[PDB]
């Protein structure tokens, strides 16, 4: 289990394009995650984190990503809000477990950081994960609005603008996601 | 129609308030540090 | 109209020389109580914090402790010093005021955490009523 990027990466991944880590034959020692003291959120559902180290499955996937501080709380299973709606869902029996962690100093600089950015817009809520990194216009009312913005109608995606001084809540939080699986 | 108003506030509501961020941080550093090329 | 104690009569404030009911007792001042036990530019919002989590209201926002300026500058730094209370967004609250040691900046310190505390509590609504419900 190579968890060096992982987790000590440079540069996390968007929201709306979350990335994708097939974690596969290793040994994995979930006991260094969890007791590392500098996670401010874990949580695990399928199974309580002591066990960890005691179980084998077929496969882990790992899913990364960067949002706001009181955005965590969508990242569980039975969830709404413009993240688990249609950014990433999270089914609803789960078995991995989420952990978070604040990254005010990486990510947020001065004059806004507008690199990391959310889909605030879909037709519909996401399959649980499925993923959508189409940028094609919306659609308000009744109307073509070939290709433009305008009265009724506008882009999908919004940025977070961080910056340094923003209260908690406000300042970036990185996500990882450890789906266990067992085909 | 009373949806398509719901879908405009939210585009507002996300505009907003970084715009009135940046415009009372400015207004922040000029009250508590005087100069001109902070006017 | 021009024996009021002001240029307009709107507070009747400057003739309480003339008017205090008893002279010889002094009207309660703790100004050098203040003085006696050495309290800084910070004790006098800790008391206040104090208060309000004494009330069953949240803390300060500890963006609060840093991002503030309680005092005019080490610097002689030109800055508007007049007590006044910011809500910038994002949830960054700041304070700005020049406060010295005296019973009067350690109530408006009370006055002024006050407006923060009403802004901390608004601040989950949308963007265009975060405000007061009337003026
Ligand atoms: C990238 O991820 C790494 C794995 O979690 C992080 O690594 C760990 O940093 C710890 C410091 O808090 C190290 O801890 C201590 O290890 C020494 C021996 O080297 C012991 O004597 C101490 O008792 C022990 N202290 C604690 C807190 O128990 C870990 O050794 C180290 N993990 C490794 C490399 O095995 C990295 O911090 C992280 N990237 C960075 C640089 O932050
Ligand atoms: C008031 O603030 C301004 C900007 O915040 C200061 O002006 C310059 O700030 C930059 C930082 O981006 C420094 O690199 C420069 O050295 C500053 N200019 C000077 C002449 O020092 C300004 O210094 C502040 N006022 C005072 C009195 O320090
Ligand atoms: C407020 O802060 C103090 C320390 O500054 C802490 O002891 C107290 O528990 C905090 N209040 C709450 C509700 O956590």
């Amino acid at each position: 289990c190579p968890f060096g990027e992982v987790f000590n990466a440079t540069r996390f991944a968007s929201v709306y394009a979350w990335n994708r880590k097939r974690i596969s034959n290793c040994v994995a020692d979930y006991s260094v995650l969890y007791n590392s003291a500098s996670f401010s959120t874990f949580k695990c559902y399928g199974v309580s984190p002591t066990k960890l180290n005691d179980l084998c499955f077929t496969n882990v996937y790992a899913d990364s990503f960067v949002i706001r501080g009181d955005e965590v709380r969508q990242i569980a299973p039975g969830q709404t809000g413009k993240i688990a709606d249609y950014n990433y869902k999270l089914p609803d029996d789960f078995t991995g477990c989420v952990i978070a962690w604040n990254s005010n100093n990486l990510d947020s600089k001065v004059g806004g950081n507008y690199n990391y950015l959310y889909r605030l817009f879909r037709k519909s809520n996401l399959k649980p994960f499925e993923r959508d990194i189409s940028t094609e216009i919306y659609q308000a009312g009744s109307t073509p609005c070939n290709g433009v913005e305008g009265f009724n109608c506008y882009f999908p995606l919004q940025s977070y603008g961080f910056q340094p001084t923003n209260g908690v809540g406000y300042q970036p939080y990185r996500v990882v996601v450890l789906s266990f699986e067992l085909l | 129609i009373e949806e398509q108003a719901k879908t405009f506030l939210d585009k507002f509501n996300h505009e907003a308030e970084d715009l009135f961020y940046q415009s009372s941080l400015a207004s922040w550093n000029y009250n508590t540090n005087i100069t001109e090329e902070n006017v | 109209a021009h024996l009021l104690g002001d240029m307009w009569g709107r507070f009747w404030t400057n003739l309480y020389s003339l008017t205090v009911p008893f002279g010889q007792k002094p009207n309660i001042d703790v100004t050098d109580a203040m003085v006696d036990q050495a309290w800084d530019a910070q004790r006098i919002f800790k008391e206040a914090e104090k208060f309000f989590v004494s009330v069953g209201l949240p803390n300060m926002t500890q963006g609060f402790w840093e991002n503030s300026m309680l005092t005019d500058p080490g610097n002689v730094q030109k800055a508007v010093c007049h007590p006044t209370a910011w809500d910038l967004g994002k949830g960054d609250f700041r304070i700005l005021m020049c406060t010295k040691v005296t019973m009067d900046d350690f109530l408006t310190a009370h006055h002024e955490m006050g407006h923060i505390q009403y802004d901390m509590a608004y601040a989950a609504q949308p963007f265009l009523l975060r405000n007061g419900a009337n003026e």
